């Protein structure tokens, strides 16, 4: 009984992503939200079926991603929706941040002006140049795969010896029997 | 029964029960050797062959830390085999439209309809 | 599939659960002696004691100054709790799921040399790639490797994989994760979610000047905003078995999967050696 | 990557695991520490992506830059104008459009929006999305 | 050791619960039969009710 008590006990909650039953309404209790006024909040306005978490964004949501991944760091803001790299690097960083399920929305970032500059040719010359050299690697081993704590070993939880601190106090009743029986003795002669 | 153990193991054990009995009779000579083996092939048993005490606190704890690895080792294989058999989960439960083998023409599991039926126009609806 | 760590039989239980039952045993031999002083015992105290909190797999003298028999039977309810609790913490330990840490990426220690380790990590792809090409161009060691284990087909090497003969594959990432999506024993994986060098993608070909580049661009990247790639993905270019892996259970269970008791067993016989200088050094007392 | 400077307007020259030199790049950046405090442009350390990614387009084509951050620090998009009655741009495409700043070198994502007023290149770095918490302490709960 | 697995695993159910088979079950007309008394009612003025 103790065995199935312990082992099913298990850990909550391993967000999926986007098919969260916690993500299909606004969670008062599970904070998340995301960075104000940003490429998301365009995202999730082509699709307004997200819309009431869309008014929940705002009653939570922050002016800038450092602010956000510090709120994450403590109670506030549980959970921040962001690019996949950044959010990888400050977990391998901090060593205590996960990322989710699958991921969704698998985009580029490139560079982009005013249509009077012929640069961007130029710039998909220089990205095609360093493919043909390996440079941008080396800005990941710079930056975003510099090892950096890998962290790993997800155990399903231990057992301590406080959580059963209460068990040991019950010998502490038999330290007291060791000045109760031992008169006790004494009276086994006494009576007769 | 060899499910969580093997015969490796099993092998291992018994050889190193009668290596422990010896260094327990060897110890036992510096100030008993049929008794010292039973004992010791009794405790790997849980069982209460052996009656005698250590002679030296050499052989207290060399019998101590045999019964150690003893204990322990009959742990881990009940913990093992509760893990092998819970863990042996039936299968399969379909699921429904929703299955796996649903989304394939499944060549081992054989599942069909009536030919020429509702059923057949309402696929032909969703082909 | 994945295997046992070989110190996991101490996981459940750090070095609280060692202190503390020392402590408790030096505490209540003393208790039990003193007792026995009102009525020999402060050496098989010890053992009497272990004994009971242990396993009842050894005969003791146990019985001395009867009151203190209730002292002692609730040392062995500490005994029938504890056991229990390990027996049952530890089997919920080795519930544990295939891991494989698979490979971090191209450029992995491992993988720039793998004859350092036993056996030699083996890689190969198809040659007249370019892949090879620019493998030819950065990584002449790996080309080389490479060349050493070239391969002629795509199911080929896929086979390979599955019987053991090769150990890993090269290749982009589509047709990859196509065929590991319909194989029917999902005994394939790639890793990276995209971590991958040049990272490229599908340019449609368009000819030279041509005015609908600009227009035909915002309308695929309409698409690309409307969130509609997701399920005609699942039904295209992807296969069942993409949601995730199984709890497998363990094989047949080796000593290396608990090679850290079979550590500790030879530490035995170190300190028996000790013990042996105390048996060959004990005419000072 | 921004920090503060000493009186000479420079910073630690640091290096990498084979002891290759950090580059540095002096950026010139406004003191957006609150909105209406002192927001004065002052010179800064700046390394990181984007900046390493300009100096190697630089050493490749061969140009003249600067370096600054931007004082409201925020994306922009199409929003309402103080409450008036037009909705336009803000931030770095906010004041591109308007002709303050040159060229763009950030990861910005590319929506449909900023692509009709503004065609792109090739994604120089590909990415996805990805919500983030805090894991949790491995911890049974359980009484006695 | 196979007897603590194997009941073990037998006390690891799921909630069944086996609810009621239908309105015209035998519980159902008579719940005075059984203790306590199975409590079933609604609102009034409907076409249930009717
Ligand atoms: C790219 O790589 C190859 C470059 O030559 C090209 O042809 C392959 O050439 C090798 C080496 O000559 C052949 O290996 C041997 O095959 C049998 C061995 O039994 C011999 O009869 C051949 O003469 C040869 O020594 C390969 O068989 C050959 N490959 C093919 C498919 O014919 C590859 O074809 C090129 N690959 C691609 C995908 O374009
Ligand atoms: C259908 O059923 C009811 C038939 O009369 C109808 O009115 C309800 O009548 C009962 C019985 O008179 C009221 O119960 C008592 O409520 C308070 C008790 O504190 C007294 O002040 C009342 O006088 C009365 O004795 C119900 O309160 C009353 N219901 C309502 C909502 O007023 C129901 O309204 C009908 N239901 C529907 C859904 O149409
Ligand atoms: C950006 O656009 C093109 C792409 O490189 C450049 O055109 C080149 O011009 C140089 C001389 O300036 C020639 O030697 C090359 O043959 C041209 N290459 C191509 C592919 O057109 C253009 O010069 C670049 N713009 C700038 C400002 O350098
Ligand atoms: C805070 C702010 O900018 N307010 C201005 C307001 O003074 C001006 O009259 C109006 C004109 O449309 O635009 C807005
Ligand atoms: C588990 O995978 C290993 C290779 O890692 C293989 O040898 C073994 O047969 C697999 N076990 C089962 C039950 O398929
Ligand atoms: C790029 O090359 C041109 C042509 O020689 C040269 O004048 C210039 O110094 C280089 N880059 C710039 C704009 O400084």
């Amino acid at each position: 009984n103790l065995a199935a008590f312990l082992v099913l006990d298990r850990p909550e909650e391993r967000i999926t992503g986007i098919n969260d039953p916690r993500l299909r309404n606004p969670s008062d209790k599970f904070i998340y939200a995301t960075v104000k006024q940003s490429s998301v909040d365009i995202y999730f306005r082509r699709q307004v079926e997200l819309s009431t978490m869309y008014r929940h964004m705002e009653k939570h949501n922050y002016e800038s991603a450092a602010e956000a991944i510090q709120a994450v760091r403590d109670n506030k803001l549980h959970a921040f929706i962001w690019d996949s790299a950044v959010l990888e690097f400050e977990a391998s960083q901090k060593c205590d941040l996960v990322t989710t399920g699958e991921l969704f929305f698998r985009s580029g970032f490139g560079i982009g002006m005013r249509k009077d500059s012929p640069w961007k040719q130029n710039v998909s010359l220089s990205i095609l140049k360093s493919h043909e050299n390996g440079f941008m690697e080396d800005l990941d081993k710079t930056w975003v795969r510099y090892q950096e704590c890998d962290s790993r070993s997800n155990a399903p939880a231990t057992l301590t010896f406080e959580n059963m601190a209460g068990v040991f106090m019950l010998v502490a009743g038999g330290i007291v029997a060791g000045i109760f029986l031992i008169f006790i003795e004494i009276a086994y002669k006494r009576h007769k | 029964f060899m499910q969580p153990f093997q015969s490796t193991l099993w092998l291992l054990v018994g050889l190193s029960v009668h290596v422990v009995a010896v260094m327990l009779y060897l110890l036992d000579r510096f100030s008993t050797l049929s008794s010292a083996m039973w004992f010791s092939w009794g405790v790997l048993l849980n069982s209460g062959i052996g009656e005698g005490a250590p002679r030296s606190f050499s052989a207290r704890i060399l019998g101590m830390v045999w019964a150690g690895f003893a204990m322990i080792i009959v742990a881990s294989y009940t913990a093992n085999l509760a893990a092998f058999l819970v863990l042996d989960r039936p299968e399969e439960r379909i699921t429904g439209i929703n299955d796996p083998r649903l989304r394939n023409p499944s060549d081992k599991f054989i599942y069909a309809t009536v030919k020429q039926s509702s059923v057949d126009i309402y696929f032909r609806r969703q082909v | 599939n994945g295997t046992v760590s070989p110190s996991a039989f101490l996981e459940p239980f750090s070095a609280d659960v060692w202190v503390m039952m020392f402590v408790m045993l030096l505490i209540v031999s003393a208790v039990a002696v003193f007792v026995f002083e009102y009525f020999f015992t402060i050496g098989k105290a010890i053992w009497l004691l272990w004994g009971l909190v242990f396993n009842n797999s050894v005969p003791v003298q146990n019985p001395k100054g009867t009151t203190s028999k209730i002292m002692v039977s609730v040392w062995a309810f500490f005994a029938v709790i504890f056991l229990a609790s390990y027996t049952a913490n530890l089997a919920a330990f080795m519930i544990q799921e295939e891991y494989v840490d698979q490979v971090s990426g191209l450029s992995d220690k491992k993988f720039q040399r793998p004859n350092d380790f036993s056996p030699p990590f083996r890689f190969g792809t198809v040659p007249n790639g370019s892949t090879e090409r620019n493998i030819r161009n950065n990584y002449a060691e790996m080309h080389a490797y490479m060349g050493k284990f070239n391969q002629r087909g795509v199911d080929d090497a896929l086979l390979s994989l599955k019987t053991g003969k090769l150990d890993a594959f090269i290749y982009d990432a589509a047709v990859l994760n196509y065929m590991a999506g319909r194989d029917e024993g999902c005994k394939l994986v790639t890793i990276g979610s995209g971590k991958v060098f040049a990272s490229t993608g599908y340019g449609i070909a368009i000819q030279k000047d041509s005015g609908w580049k600009r227009q035909v661009d915002l309308a695929i990247l309409q698409l690309f905003g409307d969130g509609e790639m997701e399920e005609l993905e699942a039904l295209w270019l992807t296969g069942i078995c993409h949601n995730e892996k199984n709890e497998v259970m363990s094989s047949q269970l080796d000593i290396d999967n608990m090679a850290g008791v079979f550590y500790m067993l030879g530490a035995a016989m170190a300190l028996s050696l000790i013990t042996f200088i105390c048996e060959h050094l004990f005419y000072w007392q | 990557y921004v920090k503060p400077t000493m009186s000479d307007g420079t910073c630690k020259e640091e290096f990498t695991v084979n002891g290759d030199p950090v580059k540095k790049v002096i950026c010139t950046g406004p003191n957006d520490t609150s909105p209406g405090s002192p927001r004065h442009t002052v010179p800064q350390c700046c390394y990181g992506f984007c900046i390493d990614l300009l100096i190697k387009l630089a050493r490749t084509m061969n140009f003249t830059y600067e370096v600054h951050l931007v004082a409201d620090g925020k994306f922009g998009t199409q929003e309402r104008v103080n409450n008036s009655n037009k909705k336009e741009w803000n931030g770095m495409m906010g004041e591109l459009l308007s002709g303050q700043a040159d060229m763009i070198v950030a990861p910005l994502t590319i929506n449909n929006e900023r692509a009709q007023y503004i065609e792109f290149s090739k994604p120089f770095k590909y990415q996805g999305l990805t919500i983030l918490v805090k894991k949790e302490i491995p911890r049974s709960t359980l009484d006695s």
